[PDB]
């Protein structure tokens, strides 16, 4: 029961530290997704203007 | 006293081990809820992620 316990939690250690890494990696997308939105949205009243 | 000394010596080895056979029950009875919440919780995250 010890040897399964550490095997079971380092599986979960090891499967949540890829939640966190795709997590880091929204929040990336975030941040780059932000950019394209907000120059789309200057773009959009661009094509409006003109 | 050195009859009763001798059967007494047993009196507690047994009420010892007794006390570490309760006592390692209840730690695998702890050692296996940790075993349904830790692979339920790699369930979920395994889903989730």
């Amino acid at each position: 029961v010890e040897k399964n316990r550490k095997i079971v939690a380092e599986n979960l250690e090891k499967v949540q530290a890829e939640a966190e890494r795709l997590d880091q990696e929204e929040a990336q997308y975030q941040r780059e997704y932000s950019e394209f939105k907000r120059q789309q949205l200057e773009l959009d009243d661009e094509l409006k203007s003109v | 006293m050195e009859g009763k000394w001798i059967t007494d010596q047993l009196r507690w080895k047994i009420m010892s081990c007794k006390m570490r056979i309760e006592q390692l029950k209840q730690t695998i009875c702890k050692g296996n809820e940790e075993m349904e919440k830790n692979s339920e919780g790699l369930l979920k995250t395994k889903e989730k992620n």
